């Protein structure tokens, strides 16, 4: 990471802490990384965390300086999903090829398959894409999160 | 080889993590171990020592007793590999005994909710099992059918997602006779949906908060203790929850049926009236009590059996509870008290007894104390009401014949006044409530169960009548109907008669035109002057005397009665005073005196009194005219049966009646139900959709061209080398065997998880960076 951007990196990091030990809670790391424009999976982060436990996660620390190595390492990986395949799977839920799925079909899926996002995550995520009949065009939803 | 489960999970799941004991498996050699009769057990294992042809010699492996029987009295035993199986459709050997066993086990082991084909068995525990809580509610949310054990919360979710999926309103109907659980199961279904579709202790929505206080009210004055239910649902109930395009609750409605108020006047032996009566008499305050004229418990002649105590229930606190429920809703402080006074007033009308004048034969009001105290509760005029109920200032229209009735008819009129001034109220509340709890909608039918006593009044007739109706519905939608779709589509099927139809026993009490039915006859025969309870009965035989489901009373002790050959049994009803209520006779003199009473509440109660009797429709048809509405929408929704089964008549838990439980299973068409489930293809799917979903599992199958949904789907199925015996092909739809679809579903889900995980992570990133951007803004502000 560059010095100019790395400096801003620190800012964004320390902006993530109530009191001021300048320590990013063990759990409070994911969002910090993402905020820096990173989309690390809910696995990688854990992998780099030695795989702490939920209990210790809420009572663990992490200095910006300590965070740095993790940031880059994570920043450097191999693959990243995209429209081509992302939606591809989203299409499979197409009622009858409506080129648009529903608000439940989507919500249910995104919260029963793999890294399940909480009721919230799903609700507030698509919250506004479902129309009158309550349909959310995927070939546009994914884009809102990706390109967004 | 799996996880460990606490004493509590030992009520949902089973204990499989055990030794691969070769004991139970060794004995496998004596496969000659079968089932056989019993007087105390009903069934029992025993091994064939000598097959003497049509008769085989056997010895029960219990008392080493050598009880031999015919080669047709035994019964195929299922491998010990099935002991206490989740879905009885899995049992390799299906018997009247096999299933009895399974139920025997799981029941006595803490598990009641079992699975039988498409429907589900649910023996009554009669105990307080810790299997209902905010936790269990969670554990099942989103959890598929097999991804968890059989539970009421299970059916609720299965039904709910089914609706949201195939866009097709649904219905969960709990069968079974009076005392088996019907209610509780319904409550669980509602409790679950209240949180599993909202938008122990938990913070629900606002309507869900009330939608929760709906039944704790209708149970008050509507539910009451009988000799087969400490708290029996004394009427029919149909809750309909309305979901939006996002599967969220927004409205709920209840359609109340047959409020058996007929017990409000004189409740049977070892029974009570509508709970609320006692909750007030004891829950009221010295002040409030003095504000509505309510005395002691053995003081009112309206409370037969004096005062009856209900176990583990304190009407004292019960009152407070029910009071709290009203409030949650919208029943203002006054709005409640107004209803209360009515109750005490109704109880009072019970003390109003007449002294049939020897001189003129006209009733007399010696001590008016009674009446005086009731009027002040009605808001009507003393003198006025007194004379009206006494000396009816009748109006035959074509004249103004003022008459007077004996003390009797004087009593019979004040009785059918109080008794209907209450029902005038029951429906008041129900529509007061239904106003607050109000594309999709889920239906919960809490009808009443097949009761049969020593005196089978009219009420008890339409009650059991409804039961038979729902029973027929089951058989129909199960064996009947389904088979039809097999024929229609053409699939290589064949009909199989499950011997289950009660149409007859219905017409015997249904069809008006053509041979008339027990009710049809009573109907008009009652409009007649020289018409009597008696006369009626004879008419009945005068035409139906040749019906199997019909039978001539054995004992005519002194009066007249008759018994019917129901699906649930036979019941000797006593036609006495039948036509006497089928018309709903009543002193309209006081009626309109009320219509213009000062008690607005009571004024609003009888405000619309243009149907009263002073001389339209018969109760009978008025009912079958609404109980026809029911079955019209049901057949228009998707049934989901919760076959609640009573365990024993001792009202004692831990006890499980053999045969009783066994017969209920038979008279509920269980075994046959499982037969169709495993016999036919209880699953179907139109081409388009099938190929639309399960293609990612068969990419290299269908060419690039747009071809016949039939041949395209065929190519798919062929690719996964589906066994030509799990599924059956049709015109435009596939008939897969059970779970043969679940496999496809799971495989497909698997083939996308990653992508779902990948995108899930992307969505998280968006979420994370988005929320954090908003908080950053607050600080700066
Ligand atoms: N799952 C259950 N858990 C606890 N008690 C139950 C259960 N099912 C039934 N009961 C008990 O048996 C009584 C009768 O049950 P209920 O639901 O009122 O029967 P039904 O409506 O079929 O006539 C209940 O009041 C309760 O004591
Ligand atoms: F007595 Be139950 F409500 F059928
Ligand atoms: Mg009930």
């Amino acid at each position: 990471f560059s010095e100019e951007q790395t400096a801003e990196f620190k800012e964004a990091f320390q902006l993530f802490d109530r009191t001021g030990d300048g320590k990013i809670l063990y759990s409070q790391c994911g969002d910090v990384m993402r905020a820096l424009g990173q989309n690390p999976t809910n696995a990688e982060v854990m992998k780099v965390l030695g795989n702490p436990k939920s209990d210790e996660m809420n009572l663990k620390t992490l200095k910006f300086e300590q965070f740095l190595p993790m940031m880059q390492t994570i920043a450097k990986n191999k693959d990243q999903g995209c429209f081509e395949d992302y939606v591809e799977g989203l299409r499979v839920f197409d009622k009858e090829g409506n080129g648009t799925v529903m608000g439940a079909e989507i919500r249910h899926v995104l919260v029963t398959l793999g890294e399940k996002m909480t009721e919230e995550e799903v609700e507030q995520l698509v919250a506004g894409h479902e129309d009158s009949n309550g349909c959310i065009n995927y070939e546009e939803l994914v884009r809102m999160v990706l390109s967004g | 080889a799996q996880k460990p489960l606490s004493d509590d999970e030992k009520f949902l799941f089973v204990d499989k993590n055990f030794v691969n004991n070769p004991l139970a498996q060794a004995d496998w050699s004596a496969k000659k171990l079968v089932w056989v009769p019993s007087e105390k057990h009903g069934f029992e294992a025993a091994s064939i020592k000598e097959e003497k042809g049509d008769e085989v010699t056997v010895e029960l492996q219990e008392n080493g007793k050598k009880v031999t029987l015919s080669k047709d009295d035994i019964q195929k035993m299922n491998p010990p590999k099935f002991s206490k199986v989740e879905d009885m459709a899995e049992l390799t050997c299906l018997n009247e005994a096999s299933v009895l066993h399974n139920l025997r086990e799981r029941y006595f082991s803490g598990l009641i909710y079992t699975y039988s084909g498409l429907f589900c068995v649910v023996i009554n525990p009669y105990k307080q099992l810790p299997i209902y809580s905010e936790k269990i509610i969670d554990m099942y949310k989103g959890k598929k059918r097999h991804e968890m054990p059989p539970h009421i919360y299970a059916i609720a979710d299965t039904a709910y997602r089914s609706m949201l999926q195939d866009r097709e309103d649904q219905s969960i109907l709990c069968t079974g006779e009076s005392g088996a659980g019907k209610t509780e199961n319904t409550k669980k279904v509602i409790q679950y949906l209240a949180v599993v579709a909202s938008s122990p202790s938990f913070s629900y929505g606002e309507l869900e908060k009330q939608l929760l206080q709906a039944n704790p009210i209708l149970e008050a004055f509507g539910n009451a203790k009988t000799v087969k239910n400490d708290n029996s649902s004394r009427f029919g109930k149909f809750i309909r929850i309305n979901f939006d395009v996002t599967g969220y609750i927004v409205g709920a409605n209840i359609e109340t049926y047959l409020l058996e108020k007929s017990r409000a006047i004189r409740q049977a032996k070892d029974e009570r009236t509508f709970h609320i009566f006692y909750y007030l008499i004891a829950g009221a305050s010295e002040q409030m009590r003095n504000d509505l004229l309510l005395e002691g418990f053995n003081n009112y002649t309206f409370l037969s059996n004096g005062h009856v105590p209900i176990p583990a229930q304190q009407d004292d606190e019960m009152f407070q509870e029910t009071l709290e429920a009203m409030t949650i809703m919208g029943f203002t402080e006054e709005e409640q008290t107004s209803i209360l006074r009515v109750v005490s007033s109704v109880l009072q009308l019970g003390n109003i007894v007449f002294k049939k004048e020897r001189n003129t034969d006209q009733a007399s009001m010696p001590d008016n104390t009674a009446a005086q105290k009731v009027c002040h509760l009605m808001g009507i005029n003393v003198t006025d009401f007194t004379r009206s109920i006494l000396t009816p200032r009748i109006k035959v229209g074509r004249d103004v014949v003022q008459k007077a009735q004996t003390k009797e008819q004087a009593d019979f009129a004040i009785e059918a006044l109080a008794k209907a001034k209450f029902e005038r109220l029951f429906r008041w509340i129900l529509t007061r409530v239904n106003k607050a709890l109000d594309a999709s909608f889920l239906g919960i039918l809490d009808i009443a169960g097949f009761e049969i006593f020593e005196i089978n009044s009219f009420e008890q007739l339409c009650i059991n009548y409804t039961n038979e109706k729902l029973q027929q519905l089951f058989n129909h939608t199960m064996f009947i109907l389904e088979q039809e779709e097999y024929q229609r589509e053409g699939i290589e099927w064949n009909f199989i008669d499950f011997g289950l139809d009660l149409q007859p026993c219905i017409e015997l009490i249904e069809r008006p035109t053509n041979p008339p039915g027990v009710l049809a006859l009573l109907d008009e025969e009652c409009w007649f002057p020289k018409a009597t309870d008696t006369s009626f009965v004879e008419k009945l035989i005068q035409e139906q005397g040749n019906h199997a489901k019909f039978q001539k009373s054995k004992q005519l002790k002194d009066k007249t009665e008759f018994c019917i050959l129901h699906y649930a049994g036979k019941v000797t009803y006593n036609a006495s005073a039948w036509l006497t209520k089928n018309m709903d006779p009543l002193n309209d003199n006081v009626t309109s005196l009320l219509n213009q009473s000062s008690d607005k509440f009571v004024a609003d109660l009888w405000k619309d009194v243009d149907r009263i009797v002073g001389l339209f429709r018969t109760v009978g048809q008025l009912y079958k005219e609404q109980l026809t509405k029911l079955m019209t929408t049901l057949r228009n929704t998707n049934p989901n049966f919760v076959r609640c089964i009573i365990p024993n008549h001792e009202k004692r838990a831990g006890k499980l009646d053999a045969h009783l439980v066994l017969e209920q299973l038979r008279c509920n068409g269980v075994l046959e139900g499982i037969r169709i489930c495993r016999q036919g293809f209880p699953n179907r799917i139109v081409f388009q959709e099938f190929r639309q979903r399960y293609e990612i599992l068969a990419a290299n199958a269908i060419p690039k061209g747009f071809m016949d949904g039939k041949q395209a789907c065929i190519l798919m199925i062929k690719a996964l080398e589906l066994d030509p015996n799990l599924y059956r092909i049709g015109q435009s739809k596939i008939f897969f065997r059970t779970g043969v679809l679940a496999h496809l579903e799971e495989e497909r889900d698997l083939k996308i998880t990653d992508v779902i995980i990948a995108f899930q992570a992307q969505c998280r990133g968006y979420l994370a960076r988005k929320a954090f951007a908003k908080r950053q803004q607050q600080l700066g502000s």
